[PDB]
């Protein structure tokens, strides 16, 4: 079979759904691997590095996808309604694996269904231990958590660590991480290793132990418990960098720092709002912008995993590889996807010209 | 069943050994036992014993959880190995020093198909001559299931806090 | 006596030569402290905070400087030739302490001389152990060393630390520090903090042990001399094995009274990995890399060459209180309280070493 990987066409997307290591593994499984010219450039992967690994290079996207039985992408393909019909480039009856956003983008799901394309939405990977290696949500959001700290340190006008000098002593930065999922934990780790005093808060109670296991301090209080909002504010007033990561799928992001809260922060402070694409944990944040209000920088970059595209791409490619590998026969050149497999049934949104996933039928 | 041991026991087993693989997990992070751990490796390497670290891809509760703490403790990178690099090295190792790890070593990932961790790769720590688990009690891990290796003939349980116990092992060594 | 601190007016300069802590110290010495309105905005220091510390707030730079016996600034005052004449705002006979750049900027020195202004160039602080507390070069370059890693990490499309993960291992970044002075030492330390593998090289032998004590590895091949072409070939040769594996190259090397030495040639960046970053901290002095350009990020051969100007000002809110304390430590041993006047001992090495002109006559041999 032929597997194809195009360049990502959406603005600002520098990731690619391939790496030289994964090319090597795919050829070993009996695939012909085709990559579009310049697809890995944003991810620091040259055409020469992929040819060396065993891949063929196609000069255009249409040529890459023309005869491909399997297609791997990072973001969902663009539709004719978006002005560039990428789904039409994909061969009829073929298999697509990518981050679809299927539960919030039914038009692309319908457009793939018209071409009888079998689409697997990688974001719908079930939360089971054996599928951890296939989870794109965790691999990408982990780097986003690291990157939040780097972006925060860049926008901050003081150094992170304490420094004892002959000229005098400058204090460490104080960091407050809102939301302690995968992204929040890596932000705690990165802020901490850089020398900052790190606080964290999360609504879940099992989080306290996880925060402490990284040397962070969890915000605690000791009927109507809004002494919690009081305990958070007490720390937020001393905070130099606030990183907010709280995300609810399908829904707007919860408001964790109001404008009233921002006004009480000191000048030179910086908020990194990683929920900005879903409305933001702070109302003042704007997608793709750094806003300055009340002396505070409100940083709202889009596609934060793409700001670490060269480390993000090999992990994304490995997630797909791990998902696809158990279904390659190689006694006949066929990809037989197994229906009783929970990763297959969990991620399949449409196949053979019919919508399959229960949430979209 | 459970062969319980002390810091004094662990001290001579690892010093008499010529090769030790350290297996850190979530409990290591909870106790912040990394500095005492690297200290224990140092007194081992000075004794002539070759020491390594086996890192499961999902040890702890986040990606790179063990890495950041081992780095904080100044553990050199050349002693640190991923699961696929080091899983065949347990055979040639005298001791598997498992500190605050559980599900990561649990063989029910290969055996029991009804197990929550079935299909997940694991570290074959039992292939070592002796296995020593540091954990506070007989409680389960994240998966909430029991571990067959606690009752295995080449396993010695070392009950206590991961930082407290490891500090005592450094004291029981000279 | 009156001490004044105006806002820095030169493009991109966000520092200020004052802090609330230092205001209080000056008030306790017997000074009246005046700060120009909004001078500390870039350094995150409010007018209210300086007011609370015991300072007066003047509405303009001229009004701040009008009656000031001593003036503290970060960068050298702008002359009429440069646009706004700041030297003319300073009261005649007054004292000026700042990063003057006297050895490379004679027009400003003569302009202060014409107005009988006594000028002390803080960058000419003698290299003695007791003057480390008043050394603006080391205080500012320390923070520049930190900032280089942060700028490196920001421009880099990969992560610094090793992370073993369910989706595979993220390898650690490899950092190479060229020149291990004050800036280089902090670069090593900060890269190490972030989980990078750190290599370093320098021409001074005492540096090797300093690199190793920070957990870096030294590449074998006061201040330095011009090594010549012979050594440059041997240096580049030994460096190249690491440089082809390097993700972030931080270059910090300077030679006093000379252009910065070339440490990474255009031929050498050709051999570097795509997506690599060079941070040229010596760019204002000509650069350790010929492809760097002041105030720009240059992309060539798949490599970002970063050459920000005024790197200390990229950490302005830490740089400012340290710069203000350097000034305080230099001025304090000469304040004659019980007479409330400033008598700068001429016998002092730090006074004679830094004084460029006084009372209408140029003092420093230059
Ligand atoms: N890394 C990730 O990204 C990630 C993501 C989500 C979930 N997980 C899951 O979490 C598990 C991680 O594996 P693991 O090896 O760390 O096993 P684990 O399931 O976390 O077990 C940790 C062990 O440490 C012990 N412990 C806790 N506090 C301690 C202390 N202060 N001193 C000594 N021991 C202590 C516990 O036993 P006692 O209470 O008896 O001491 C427990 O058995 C995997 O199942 C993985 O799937 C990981
Ligand atoms: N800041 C000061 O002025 C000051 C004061 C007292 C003592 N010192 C001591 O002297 C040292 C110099 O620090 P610095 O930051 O002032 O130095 P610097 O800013 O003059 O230059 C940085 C480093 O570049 C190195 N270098 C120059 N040419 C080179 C080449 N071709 N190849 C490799 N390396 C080259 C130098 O040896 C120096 O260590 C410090 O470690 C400090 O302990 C400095």
């Amino acid at each position: 079979m032929k597997i194809a990987i195009p360049k990502e066409r959406r603005p600002g997307e520098d990731r690619v759904a391939i790496s030289p290591e994964v090319v090597k593994k795919l050829v070993g499984l009996g695939f012909e691997v085709i990559v579009e010219q310049g697809a890995g450039v944003g991810a620091s992967i040259t055409d020469d590095a992929l040819t060396a690994a065993g891949a063929t290079i196609a000069s255009t996207a249409a040529q890459a996808l023309s005869q491909a039985d399997v297609v791997w992408k990072v973001q969902r393909p663009m539709t004719a309604e978006e002005g560039t019909d990428e789904v039409a480039l994909i061969k009829e009856g073929a298999v697509l694996m990518c981050h679809l956003g299927a539960l919030t983008n039914r038009p692309v799901v319908e457009a793939l269904t018209k071409r009888k394309i079998t689409a697997y939405a990688m974001e719908l990977m079930p939360r089971i231990s054996r599928a951890q290696s296939m989870n794109i949500l965790s691999s990408q959001s982990n780097l986003a958590g690291y990157r939040a700290v780097i972006d925060g340190a860049y926008e901050f006008a003081r150094a992170f660590p304490m420094m004892m000098t002959a000229a005098g002593t400058v204090p460490p930065a104080r960091v407050l991480v809102f939301g302690v999922g995968v992204a929040g934990l890596q932000a705690i780790a990165t802020a901490k290793r850089l020398g900052a005093v790190v606080m964290a808060t999360d609504v879940r109670a099992a989080t306290k132990e996880q925060v402490e296991s990284l040397g962070g301090k969890f915000i605690t209080v000791d009927e109507f418990r809004k002494k919690q909002a009081e305990a958070v504010l007490k720390e937020l007033v001393k905070t130099d960098i606030a990183i907010t990561t709280a995300l609810i799928p399908g829904k707007p992001a919860p408001v964790l720092i109001t404008e009233e809260m921002v006004t009480k922060m000191k000048p030179g402070s910086v908020i990194i709002d990683l929920a900005v694409e879903a409305g933001g944990n702070c109302p003042l944040s704007e997608p793709g912008k750094i806003v300055v209000k009340h002396g505070v920088k409100i940083v709202g970059h889009t596609n934060v995993p793409s700001r670490v595209a060269a480390d993000a791409s090999p992990l994304f490619a490995k997630n797909l590889l791990n998902f696809l590998t158990p279904h390659v026969d190689k006694d006949t050149k066929t990809l037989v996807m197994k229906l009783e497999d929970e990763t297959v049934s969990g991620t399949c949104v449409t196949r053979d010209g019919a919508i399959v996933h229960p949430a979209l039928t | 069943s459970v062969k319980a041991g002390s810091a004094e026991d662990a001290a001579f087993i690892m010093k008499n050994a010529s090769k030790v693989i350290i297996v850190p997990g979530y409990g290591m992070a909870v106790a912040q036992a990394q500095h005492a751990l690297r200290e224990m490796a140092d007194v081992l390497k000075k004794e002539g014993v070759e020491v390594s670290y086996a890192i499961h891809p999902v040890a702890g509760r986040m990606p790179g959880h063990m890495n950041v703490l081992l780095a904080e403790a100044n553990v050199p990178y050349d002693e640190v190995f991923e699961l696929e690099e080091i899983n065949s090295s347990f055979q040639t190792a005298d001791v598997a020093f498992v500190i605050g790890a559980n599900d990561v070593t649990n063989p029910a990932a290969k055996t029991d198909p009804s197990s929550p961790i079935y299909g997940m790769p694991i570290l074959d720590v039992w292939k070592a001559g002796t296995v020593l688990f540091i954990k506070r009690s007989m409680a389960s891990g994240y998966a909430g299931v029991e571990n067959e290796l606690f009752f295995r003939n080449n396993t010695m349980m070392l009950f206590g806090d991961a930082k407290k116990m490891t500090e005592q092992i450094v004291q029981a060594m000279n």
